[PDB]
C-alpha cells in the first residue's frame, strides 16, 4: 500500500498505449514470482493475479507460453521474443544446441556446459515443457538472481 | 526479383524475410541489414472459426515444437 515510482520501455508502451487507447491506467506492482506459472492448482504469479481478476489489465511482457496463452485472454506481442544464454569472450563454441545433449547432458560431456534460470524460470520451463535433461543438468546449472 | 538480380535499379524493397529467403537461394543480391515491420507469416482467419483457439494455441505447439 505503497507508492513508489516506475519507467522502462514497456512502462512507456503503456504510456503511449493506454494514451491513444483512452483508458486510465492504474500502475500497480506484483510481489510474488515474476509472470506466473502453474504452482500445485493454479499459476504461482501475476499470471494468478489477472487470472483471478486481481488485475482486469494485466501488466508487464514475457511472451507468453502455451501454458501461458491457454491460461486466459493474452495480448499480442510488443517485440520478438526467445530463449538463449550469454555467451563470454570467433565464438563458434556454444555446446550443440538448445535441447541437445551437449547442453542438455553438459556434465556428461566432458566440458561442462551448467547455464539455466532462477526459481520457476520461465524460459526454464519451457524447457521443462520441451527437454528434461538440460532440467537435470539444471541442478549443475541451476541460475538464481539475474545480475 | 528480375530486375533486381538484373540490377536495373539500385535496391529492391521487398520482404525482408523473404529476401534472406533469396538471398539463400541466390546471393547476387545483397539485401539490407535494416529492421522495419518484422511480424511473420499468416492464415486465413475470418471471425469465428475453431482455428481461433485451434490455431492459436495450435501456433504456440508450433513454436513450442
Amino acid at each position: 500500500y505503497i507508492k513508489k515510482c516506475c519507467k522502462g520501455f514497456c512502462i512507456d508502451i503503456l504510456k503511449k498505449i493506454s494514451k491513444s487507447v483512452k483508458f486510465t491506467y492504474d500502475l500497480y506492482l506484483v510481489t510474488n514470482g515474476k509472470h506466473g506459472k502453474k504452482i500445485n492448482g493454479t499459476w504461482n504469479g501475476m499470471i494468478g493475479e489477472v487470472v483471478m481478476k486481481r488485475a482486469y489489465m494485466a501488466v508487464g511482457s514475457l511472451t507468453i507460453n502455451e501454458e501461458r496463452s491457454e491460461v486466459v485472454d493474452f495480448s499480442v506481442p510488443f517485440i520478438e521474443t526467445g530463449i538463449s544464454v550469454m555467451v563470454s569472450r570467433e565464438y563458434v563454441d556454444q555446446v550443440s544446441g538448445l535441447s541437445d545433449k551437449k547442453f542438455q547432458r553438459p556434465n556428461d560431456f566432458s566440458p561442462p556446459f551448467r547455464f539455466g534460470t532462477v526459481p520457476n524460470g520461465s524460459t526454464e520451463r519451457n524447457i521443462r515443457n520441451n527437454y528434461a535433461e538440460m532440467h537435470a543438468y539444471m541442478g549443475k546449472f541451476n541460475q538464481r538472481g539475474v545480475d | 526479383i528480375q530486375a533486381v538480380r538484373d540490377n536495373k535499379l539500385h535496391a529492391f524493397i521487398w520482404d525482408s524475410a523473404v529476401l534472406e529467403f533469396e538471398a539463400s537461394q541466390k546471393c547476387d543480391l545483397v539485401t539490407t541489414g535494416e529492421l522495419f515491420f518484422r511480424s511473420g507469416f499468416g492464415i486465413g482467419m475470418r471471425k469465428d472459426s475453431p482455428w481461433k483457439q485451434q490455431v492459436s494455441l495450435s501456433i504456440l505447439k508450433s513454436h513450442e515444437n
